[PDB]
RNA sequence: GUUGUCGGCCAUACUAAGGUGAAAACACCGGAUCCCAUUCGAACUCCGAAGUUAAGCGCCUUAAGGCUGGGUUAGUACUAAGGUGGGGGACCGCUUGGGAAGUCCCAGUGUCGAUAGCCU
RNA sequence: CUGUUAAACCAUAACGCAGGCGUCCUAAGUGUAGCUCAGUGAGAACGGAAAUCUCACGUAGAACAAAAGGGUAAAAGCUACAUUGAUUUUGAUUUUCAGUAGGAAUACAAACCGCGAAAGCGUGGCCUAUCGAUCCUUUAACUUUACAAGUUUUAAGCUAGAGGUGUCAGAAAAGUUACCACAGGGAUAACUGGCUUGUGGCAGCCAAGAGUUCAUAUCGACGUUGCUUUUUGAUCCUUCGAUGUCGGCUCUUCCUAUCAUUGUGAAGCAGAAUUCACAACGUGUCGGAUUGUUCACCCGCUAAUAGGGAACGUGAGCUGGGUUUAG
RNA sequence: UCUCAGGAUAGCAAGAGCAAGUACGCAGUUUUAUUAGGUAAAGCGAAUGAUUAGAGGACUCGGGGUUCCAAGAAUCUCGACCUAUUCUCAAACUUUAAAUUGGUAAGAGCCGCGGAGUUUACUUAAAUGAACUCUCGGGAAGAAUGCAGUGCUCUUAGUGGGCCAUUUUUGGUAAGCAGAACUGGCGAUGAGGGAUGAACCUAACGUUGAGAUAAGGCGCCCAAAUGCACGCUCAUCAGAUACCAC
């Protein structure tokens, strides 16, 4: 899929239409600290060999992409979600328009 | 060996047809419908002698070749090719199918073809001149032993294969409202465009 | 009449005569009353429920049978539903319709002879 | 049936009518629909949206709300031996004026006329309908046509 | 094992053995389904119109207005 | 009687080869400086007024094709309820109800509008 | 998910038919404008069956990502241009339905926009498939909390996306047992019996032909009507708190689709031998090689060395070679 | 639903209650009014797909053989294109199109472009519309038939392997096989009849007497006709009847 890296769309802030850098979403990581994290190391202390399942049998080859976007004006996030694919390309306007031309 | 035909007799199924849903349907045995002279003018065979079968079943295709290859042998021999016209109506449309671990799924591939054919359905036609229709006659009745169960042998008093009676068809001699190609006879309607009609050439 | 395709194997109707119908009503004769059921023997009966529609009299009901006149509906459910006998003649076969030497149908002036056979 | 999906089964009672292929049909579009009107339900194939689930495809329902594209109907499904009421939308092009009111109307306004005048003149008018009543008496005097059993014939 | 798939046949009897249940016809009905605008224009038509009854402190604030 | 404009129904309106054409309209028609337009002023756009019913278009013609409606088809095929009905069966038929479609026949061939007009 | 089975509302089974889904698309979404495609006839250098250019005719026979069905002609198709409505809030409705969830799609009300003169149309792909909870993590947005008081840093929250469970209402999971075990199951296999009879076996009908001549002495192609339950298969009714599951030996009785013997009819019957048929089991139908064998094959005698049934007759009658525990 | 011998969950069932049991109400019924539908059939000289027969054809699209003489012309043979036809068909074809059947209705909560009101981003150029209120005018009750089953609460048992018949149906050569549809039934159910026997025929059950029956019978076993009249039949293999034993 060919997603542009300049988008118009609404911003809440400016309660218009902003440009918006466009970019895929990236899950970081999980903070040594979260509850979650603790408990899970708590448990797995001492004896009990593993604690939590571990997750055997995935089924998915596509992940749905996250596009993330920036207003310009205001400097607001905001994130849709997109349908499965396996390729995802962005692309400047200038390219975009110009492969048009030449297509 | 081949199913014995009194497996698919009775027409228990709706209608299996050579379709595009239907893959690898072999041929049926009888590949021809017409034999004798066939070039002949409603007018040169006069009379008709139908099979008509009198029952409800399914015919096989093989069947239908065994009967007809023996009445054509019969007809030809016994009085000339040049005075019968010989034509199969019926025409083996039906594929029947045969199962050949368990009955896990039963459907099956197909077998062979056959004729659906129902209660008073004509089978045969002979056309011929008055002099040979007893001959023709006995010959379609010893093909109705090639068959199923039940058959009848007939003489209807139309002309030939065409649609009318021979008094209508004289009539229509007469009066020159008769056009003749083949077998058919077509009649002179009121309704034609006078561009047709023979006397504005 | 239409009400009746559904039921014509289940059962024989048919035109009875005025005489039939009093015959009835005077040996099978009995009366819805208050949701009872009472056997028609004074008219004070007739007068109760129906007398002010204007039917006094067992001859009266009769009449508006007859007739078919301006009340029947009352008249008629004033009327408990006939429990007849046993026919002294069989019936011929319950299979059959009347008309194949059956029973089930319209009898049409016939059905006289049925209850003439249960009373 | 292994599949389940709101067009399942549609084919011919969404196809196009004979020789209906594009109708525009500007009437629907000019229909006016009021609260309280009995609507028959119809769908079009060339129409896609507000399109109503097949069930309901020529059912009667009764208008509850109009919306500017499309009018709000009542109708009931039985369900497991009871009713339920089902508030369906849909878009003009599915829906039609049905006549069982408007039949209602005409003969009710003809009737009650007929009432006041004769209330007018002291005759009670009854406006109930009486069904098919049997035939009067009648005399017959006609040309007798004498017709006889045929004998059987074959023809071949 | 075996099983008898899909059987509909006790079904509809059972249905109708209490008979079937019809709603009650009730004069006022719910608003689902009734778009915001008219929903809007009746509160208002209501508020303001005098030969419909209000509770006392309404109709101060009705008659002020 | 007839016309343009916007129409509801969408062949009884379509298709083919013809006849005919008051008036007014509609058109074909003349011309590319201007707004507009293309490879091309063909078209689209603009400006007009030397011609013309030859086109389009109205109206009609065809033992015309099509379409529309009735007739036959036929109480045929199919079908509702009953059957300790018949038949080895396939199937057929008895009693009480509904009831079709093609060949072939005969008729019809656009209708309803709002608006401004022509026929003094 | 589409079209059929499915029997004109809806609904409806089978390891029933024919197929399709875990993708693809910044345009193949959205809008405006103009254009009319598939194909056919006639015509123009190189030019040839097929390149481009013309005209006339073209109801749609073409095209519309993907399977099918439906839908579409001044368009939903072709060309060109513009634009991100593949956007912000909620809630409702329809399909499946426990009328829970989830998936889809629809109609509203508030916005903020795009295209067009404008009406209008846009909350994704013409419509019907293309999808995923609790806990946890991550992200976006918010004068939520850390409970003596504060400031930090860090950590918890509320609303909503994404990370996934394809056994798709969503457990983290390899084999072997003939050394075996328990609860049960005739809801279910292995033997008999039952229904069926395809397959096996055994009979007919028609008569092309074979019989040097001649269809039917004797046979019978192409077709076709049956019978039988000593084959095999199919089904799963009875028996899983057990009906002892191969064969032979022994013995008795029944069948006749008769091998021999009796009396006959028929012949392409000279005799001899043989073949076909009828009344017919009354009596008989043997000795050994090899094989656990049923069967098979051989060596022999014989009037003949018929085919079968009786829980595939016959284990509280044997036998135990085969089959199927533990070496 | 790791769910297939089980669980929940609706449905079916019992008891206790609530409410004015809107009777202008209700209905596994008709009638009447308005309406849906693409199945059966039929249809393929009508679309889609198959698919036999012969003939013609000014104009045709090519092949081959013929002939001549010569390369052309004349001409036999093929098909393709029309011409007028013709044989037999479709569950995944269809113009046409049933029976049986589905919606919604048949009035006091009715009808009538008559009135007066109410509406602060509801509608319109428009007191235009719309929705609701109070008014004005008209309205024998607006089909038959039946109501010894009015509606609703609450709490809860059992069940969740089914099986058979008529008709319709799919797989299968077929099966006392495997699957589906409507109504029953058998299971849960006795009585008389089919000698006999779950699902056939009559018929549905408190204790008991009478009478007249249904289904089926009346030569004997056996209650009741060796009744009274017709037609047909002699078997050295008679025949003797629904579901049924071929
Ligand atoms: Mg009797
Ligand atoms: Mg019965
Ligand atoms: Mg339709
Ligand atoms: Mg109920
Ligand atoms: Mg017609
Ligand atoms: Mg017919
Ligand atoms: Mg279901
Ligand atoms: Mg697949
Ligand atoms: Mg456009
Ligand atoms: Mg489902
Ligand atoms: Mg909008
Ligand atoms: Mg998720
Ligand atoms: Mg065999
Ligand atoms: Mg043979
Ligand atoms: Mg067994
Ligand atoms: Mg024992
Ligand atoms: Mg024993
Ligand atoms: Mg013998
Ligand atoms: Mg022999
Ligand atoms: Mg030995
Ligand atoms: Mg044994
Ligand atoms: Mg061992
Ligand atoms: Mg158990
Ligand atoms: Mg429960
Ligand atoms: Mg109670
Ligand atoms: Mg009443
Ligand atoms: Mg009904
Ligand atoms: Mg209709
Ligand atoms: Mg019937
Ligand atoms: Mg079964
Ligand atoms: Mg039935
Ligand atoms: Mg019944
Ligand atoms: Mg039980
Ligand atoms: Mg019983
Ligand atoms: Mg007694
Ligand atoms: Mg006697
Ligand atoms: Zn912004």
């Amino acid at each position: 899929v060919q997603v542009p890296k300049t988008r118009k769309t609404y911003c809440k802030k400016c309660n218009s239409h902003t440009n918006h850098k466009v970019s895929q979403y990236k899950k970081s990581k999980e903070s040594t600290h979260a509850q979650g994290r603790r408990r899970y190391d708590m448990k797995q202390s001492g004896f009990g060999g593993q604690t939590k399942p571990i997750f055997r049998k995935k089924a998915k080859t596509t992940k749905k992409v996250a596009l993330k976007f920036d207003c310009t004006t205001c400097k607001t996030k905001r994130v849709i979600p997109i349908k499965r694919c396996k390729t995802i390309v962005f692309m400047d306007i200038t390219q975009i328009k110009k492969a048009k031309v030449n297509k | 060996g081949r199913r014995p035909a009194r497996c698919y007799r009775q027409p228990k199924g709706k209608p299996y047809p050579k379709s595009r849903y239907n893959r690898g349907v072999p041929d049926a045995r009888i590949r021809i419908y017409d034999s004798g002279r066939k070039k002949a003018t409603v007018e040169e065979f006069p009379y008709v002698v139908h099979i008509v079968s009198d029952e409800k079943e399914q015919i096989t295709s093989e069947a239908l070749e065994a009967a007809r290859i023996a009445a054509n042998k019969n007809l030809i021999k016994f009085i000339s090719k040049d005075a019968f016209h010989l034509r199969c109506r019926v025409h083996p449309w039906h594929v029947l199918r045969i199962n050949k671990s368990g009955m896990r799924g039963a459907f099956g591939k197909a077998l062979g073809k056959a004729a659906r054919v129902d209660i008073g359905s004509i089978l045969f036609s002979v056309r011929v001149k008055e002099p040979h229709v007893k001959y023709a006659i006995d010959a379609l009745t010893r093909a109705k032993a090639k068959f199923p169960g039940r058959q009848k042998v007939v003489t209807s008093q139309k002309w030939g294969f065409t649609k009318l009676t021979r008094a209508q068809y004289s009539r229509l001699r007469n009066q020159k409202k008769l056009v003749t190609d083949g077998s058919n006879v077509k009649v002179i309607g009121e309704r034609g465009p006078l561009s047709r009609l023979e006397l504005f050439r | 009449l239409n009400m009746i395709k559904r039921v014509l194997p289940f059962i024989t109707f048919g035109y009875p005569t005025r005489n039939t119908i009093s015959k009835l009503i005077y040996k099978r004769g009995f009366a819805k009353v208050n949701g009872q059921r009472i056997p028609l023997t004074d008219n004070t009966i007739v007068e109760k429920s129906l007398g002010k529609f204007g039917i006094t009299c067992v001859e009266d009901l009769i009449h508006e049978i007859t007739t078919v006149g301006p009340h029947f509906k009352e008249a008629n459910n004033f009327l408990w539903p006939f429990k007849l006998d046993t026919p002294r003649g069989g019936f011929r076969n319950k299979r059959h319709a009347y008309h194949q030497g059956g029973d089930w149908g319209n009898r049409e002036v016939y059905i006289n002879d049925l209850v003439k056979a249960m009373l | 049936t292994h599949s389940y999906g709101y067009r399942r089964q549609t084919r011919k009672k969404f196809a196009k009518a004979y020789k209906t292929k594009g109708h525009v049909r500007i009437s629907r579009y000019l229909t006016t629909y009021k609260v309280g009107e009995y609507v028959d339900i119809m769908v079009d194939g060339s129409q896609h949206k507000g399109m109503p689930y097949k069930l309901y495809h020529g059912r009667t329902g009764k208008v509850f709300n109009v919306n500017p594209r499309s009018i709000g109907v009542i109708v009931h499904r039985i369900v497991n031996g009871r009713y339920i009421e089902k508030r369906l939308h849909v878009k003009i092009e599915h829906v039609r004026p049905s006549n069982v009111k408007t039949a209602l109307s005409k003969r009710y306004q003809a009737n009650d006329q007929a009432k006041a005048e004769g209330n007018k003149a002291g005759k009670r008018v009854s406006t109930k309908r009486n069904p098919g009543q049997p035939l009067e008496a009648v005399q017959v005097q006609g040309a007798v046509n004498f017709q006889h059993p045929k004998v059987f014939r074959e023809i071949f | 094992a075996k099983s008898k798939n899909s059987t509909n046949k006790n079904q509809i009897s059972k249905s109708h053995r209490n008979g079937i249940k019809k709603p009650k016809d009730h004069r006022h009905i719910s608003t689902k389904g009734v778009n915001p605008r008219f929903l809007r224009n009746r509160r208002r038509a209501i508020k303001n119109d005098p030969s419909i009854k209000k509770s006392k402190n309404l109709e101060k604030k009705v008659n002020k207005e």
